[PDB]
């Protein structure tokens, strides 16, 4: 209950942590804190706004120590992303992550699959059919104003 | 001579003691139960960081559980009226009081102050004599291993 | 242990008859068949005809033959 | 590197494992639990009902149940009250 | 292969039971005898309460009762299912088909229901 | 007092014909009988366990299934036993797994 | 006291003994500690400059993260030895102009550039933004 | 709106009105297990209607993946007459459907981030616990899992006429969110 609740806490002050993350600093697992969590929003009879990819960018951009520029460029990719349609379904921490890594493949400071996944609580797997679905249209993502140190048609393709 | 670093020193002696000892108490009922523990969940880092940062805030140099017996005014607010007060303050002594103060007085200017503590810098009141201040040129030592 | 168990099972043997409804007694080797208690030793049984059978309340010796009493329950 | 989000801890998901595979104590027969019964009361006089749970291997109500049926509850000034397997 | 193994238990089984043979008090001859014997013999229904309304809706259940055909026995270490397919860990154990036996360490097995 | 499961194969119908004759002439008792077929429980059990190194693989339908006190009776149509050295096929086979 | 004394503290406290069999035994080796930072609601850790955290009222600590050695003896006859690098167990208050503040080595110009008076000594602990002095 | 949800499992308990021995009719059964320590029922499949029956010592049963009505009671019939074939007096009792699931599409993308912050109050959508969005009406007593992709699972229904209502007063919502 308060692993829950420190959640939905986190979720109505506006810097929602996700589960994977209240996790890893509650014993609880994952399932039953989200359990308890729905089981708390029908006791209070309250709402939290839905989660968006914006919501995680700071967090993980700074604990992968990535540019400014780097997490704007991160931001503005997933967001355009949800905005076009590109990722329907898809669960906005794996968008965020998978526009975190095209943003530091196109940056110099790159950061692997794996560390994005460490940090984002994503897969690695599911960062790249993400990254897969939001790769043809890269050029259309990424800020006009951005100095790509890697042009974007030689990003990684995968 | 206590600085800020053995009194600290102190300090977390005891609050390593006590992470320790939740440590241990947490992995404890998990083995009991038989399932292994996580480190970090075992691991309150509250103990350490509101520990030292109680002791410096509120002065009391101890637990605040124990605060019945934990020196007060080890920790005092940075007095910022002049720079020269600032120094003063950061180049501050504080004589004890207790069995030895008792036994013996130390509001007095004893021979031994020479080059080491300011003669003439002394609060006036009860404080006078207890209450002293470094020599310009005045060291204390940090310390060092004799092996 | 040993040669305690057994005579816990004898006893509970005997209220599973008496769940039967069987008032006839029962001779105690016929009773031992029932139960398995073949492979136990002769004097262990020995001991517990002289002793444990005639403390035990519910049990009841007739004509030399032992079962309960039909008098100490409520009928 | 601290706190790295994780679907479910390693002891947890370890733990349900062991649970899962070992599976809830069923509850057997009468007779063969009588005997079992009987037959730990043979090796020790005097048992717990924690550590007689765990030999007999049966649901903890059942064996109450059972248990109350023959043995009884002797108050003791050393430790605490616990069962007495001596049906008398 | 599977007689040499055959001849390997034999051995493994007379010495296992030499010790409960002289437990027992009874002469070793009776062991050399089995063994001797053991080779050779080896080489609208609104009233819903009546079932009988519906009739022939099993199968035969005589190939429990004959068993004549080929059996497998041996241990499971796991075995799934999936809403159709039955799936199966049979670890060592030991089979029967067509009278020839076979021996198997690892046995993976799929099947539809 | 065992796994018993092997005793209803050739080799445990072999050893219980064998200790019938010896009862029928009076050389061995069936309490002797009993003794040895739980010491070869015990071998045969441990001699499989171990002396086999071999790996198998079948493949096929099921028919029916049953399973009580850790015992499963599977009962399997046109099985098709593949191993890489020999591939045997087979109309039905019943399977019967304990553990 | 923060180069020798916490490392050697941490040393000298005796390994954990648990078991209650597989018993586990836990060690701490080493101490590290970075600069003096601050988190905000969004969880982004930054670099806490001494004059934001007497504006905003913020401890002026630093994080400490110790390595530490789990061995579980299972009593099969294999021990399973796992490390948690740099797990972290609290914050340090940091006096200022020391060693390990964030005003270390910088010119007078750089502490110009960080608002910092260069006449200012350090010394002393920020605690809520409160300026601590530790008398001797 | 010219879609009809179709039937895709339906749960129906019915009581026998007699005690059985789960371990005899683990036994005797045809395709039945028994595994204590799992689970205190019996678990039995017929592949004909292709569902699967519990059935405890108490003599009640729960029957299953029944894909109708007729079907769900047809089989709670031949799973009783099995076990009234293995000798226990097994009947037919207050045999009653508990819970229907039904599926359908409407063949269109649905924005489901407008559908909750339209309808908050019966929405829940939460991408890390599941994809799905849930929806609970409450004029039927029906949960509807709506998916981004148009497909739509209906379940809690206890007869057909709730679901199709509830996918009836579902469908003006979803095409108010058309993607």
């Amino acid at each position: 209950i308060a692993s829950a609740c420190l959640y939905i806490a986190c979720r109505q002050e506006g810097v929602p942590r996700t589960f994977k993350e209240i996790c890893a600093v509650s014993r609880i697992s994952k399932k039953e804190i989200g359990r308890c969590f729905k089981l708390i929003l029908k006791a209070l009879e309250t709402s939290v706004d839905l989660i968006t990819t914006g919501d995680f960018m700071s967090r993980f951009c700074s604990n992968l120590c990535l540019p400014k520029q780097v997490q704007m460029a991160a931001t503005h990719i997933a967001r355009k992303a949800v905005e076009l349609d590109l990722v329907p379904g898809r669960s906005p921490i794996s968008v965020a992550a998978a526009a975190i890594y095209m943003a530091s493949q196109a940056s110099a400071e790159k950061r692997t699959q794996k560390e994005i996944g460490d940090i984002a609580g994503v897969a690695d797997v599911t960062i790249r059919q993400s990254y897969r679905l939001i790769y043809p249209r890269a050029p259309d993502l990424f800020p006009t104003d951005f100095k790509f140190d890697t042009p974007v048609d030689k990003l990684p393709q995968l | 001579l206590d600085l800020a670093g053995p009194l600290l020193a102190f300090l977390f002696r005891g609050m390593f003691k006590n992470l320790l000892k939740e440590v241990r108490i947490y992995a404890q009922k998990f083995i009991d139960r038989g399932k292994d523990f996580n480190l970090e969940l075992a691991i309150k880092t509250r103990i350490i960081s509101d520990g030292l940062k109680y002791s410096l805030a509120t002065g009391n140099w101890g637990d605040q559980k124990k605060a019945h017996q934990a020196r007060a005014g080890v920790s005092q607010v940075l007095n910022r009226l002049t720079f020269a007060s600032t120094l003063s303050h950061l180049r501050r002594l504080n004589s004890p009081i207790g069995r030895d103060g008792k036994l013996a007085k130390p509001r007095q200017l004893h021979n031994t102050l020479w080059g080491m503590v300011c003669p003439a810098e002394t609060p006036e009141g009860h404080a006078v004599g207890l209450v002293k201040n470094l020599a310009l040129m005045a060291y204390i030592s940090v310390g060092s291993q004799p092996s | 242990g040993y040669k305690f168990g057994v005579l816990a099972k004898i006893v509970n043997y005997m209220k599973t008859r008496h769940q039967r409804g069987d008032t006839h007694p029962l001779t105690l080797d016929e009773i031992l068949d029932e139960t398995q208690h073949l492979d136990i030793g002769l004097k262990q049984k020995q001991w517990l005809m002289t002793e444990a059978l005639v403390n035990n309340p519910k049990i009841e010796v007739i004509d030399g033959k032992y079962a309960f009493k039909p008098k100490y329950n409520v009928r | 590197t601290n706190y790295k989000p994780v679907a479910n801890h390693q002891y947890n998901i370890e733990y349900e494992r062991k649970k899962k595979e070992d599976g809830k104590r069923a509850r057997a027969d009468k007779q063969h639990v009588l005997d079992m019964l009987f037959s730990a009361f043979e090796k020790h006089q005097y048992y717990n009902l924690k550590d007689l749970v765990d030999i007999t291997k049966q649901p903890v109500v059942y064996l109450k149940e059972i248990l109350k049926e023959i043995g009884v509850q002797n108050v003791k000034g050393i430790h605490k009250n616990t069962w007495e397997l001596k049906p008398e | 292969t599977v007689p040499k193994l055959y001849r390997s238990v034999i051995e493994d089984v007379i010495n296992d039971v030499r010790d409960i043979f002289l437990d027992d008090g009874v002469d070793e001859q009776v062991l050399m005898e089995l063994k001797t014997l053991w080779e050779n013999k080896l080489m609208g229904q609104v009233e819903e309460e009546p079932l009988n309304s519906e009739d022939d809706v099993s199968d035969e259940e005589g190939q429990e009762l004959f068993d004549t055909e080929n059996v497998v026995v041996c241990q499971y270490d796991k075995i799934h299912r999936s809403k159709n397919k039955w799936k199966f860990h049979l670890k060592d154990g030991i089979m029967n088909l067509n009278g020839r036996d076979y021996i198997f360490s690892k046995a993976i097995g799929d099947a539809e229901w | 007092m065992a796994y018993q499961l092997y005793r209803n194969t050739t080799l445990g119908n072999s050893l219980q014909e064998s200790l019938d004759e010896l009862i029928q002439s009076q050389q061995i008792t069936p309490q002797l009988a009993l003794q040895v077929l739980l010491q070869f429980d015990k071998a045969i059990n441990a001699a499989l366990a171990q002396r086999v190194r071999n790996r198998v693989n079948f493949r096929g339908s099921l028919n029916t299934y049953r399973f009580c006190d850790n015992v499963w009776t599977f009962v399997l149509n046109d099985v098709e036993f593949r191993e890489v050295t020999e591939l045997i096929k087979v109309d039905k086979v019943k399977i019967v797994a304990c553990d | 006291f923060i180069q020798m004394s916490v490392q050697r503290i941490v040393e000298d406290a005796p390994p954990i003994d648990l078991q209650a069999p597989p018993r586990y035994l836990l060690k701490f080796e080493q101490i590290y500690l970075s600069k003096p930072t601050h988190w905000e609601r969004d969880g982004a850790p930054s670099p806490m400059m001494p004059n934001e955290a007497r504006l905003r009222n913020l401890t002026y600590s630093a994080p400490l993260y110790v390595d530490i050695t789990k061995t579980v003896i299972k009593e099969g006859e294999e021990q399973l030895q796992t490390q948690h690098q740099k797990t972290f167990i609290g914050k340090i208050p940091i006096m200022l102009r020391s060693t390990y503040c964030l005003l270390n080595g910088l010119t007078d110009r750089d502490l110009c550039e960080l608002n910092e008076c260069p006449l200012d000594p350090g010394g002393y602990f920020i605690i809520n933004g409160s300026e601590k002095v530790l008398i001797a | 709106s010219g879609i009809v949800p179709q039937l895709q499992n339906i749960v129906s308990t019915v009581n026998l009105g007699c005690k059985l021995d789960l371990k005899t009719i683990a036994l005797r059964a045809r395709n039945a297990e028994y595994n204590p320590k799992r689970f205190a029922a019996v678990i039995m499949r017929i592949r004909e209607p292709r569902t699967t029956a519990l059935i405890f010592s108490s003599g009640k049963m729960v029957c299953t993946g029944a894909k109708s009505e007729e079907q769900s009671r047809l089989a709670a019939r031949k799973y009783a007459r099995v076990v009234q074939k293995l000798g226990f007096p097994a009947k037919f009792l207050d045999f009653k459907i508990q819970n229907m699931v039904g599926s359908c599409d409407v063949k269109f993308p649905i924005r489901l981030e407008g559908l909750v912050l339209t309808h908050q109050q019966f929405s829940s959508y939460e991408p890390e616990l599941f994809p799905g969005l849930i929806y609970r009406m409450i004029k039927p007593r029906i949960v509807l899992l709506i998916f981004v992709s148009g497909k739509v699972v209906l379940t809690g229904a206890k007869v057909r006429a709730e679901i199709y209502e509830a996918f009836e007063n579902i469908y003006p919502i979803l095409k108010g969110f058309r993607k």
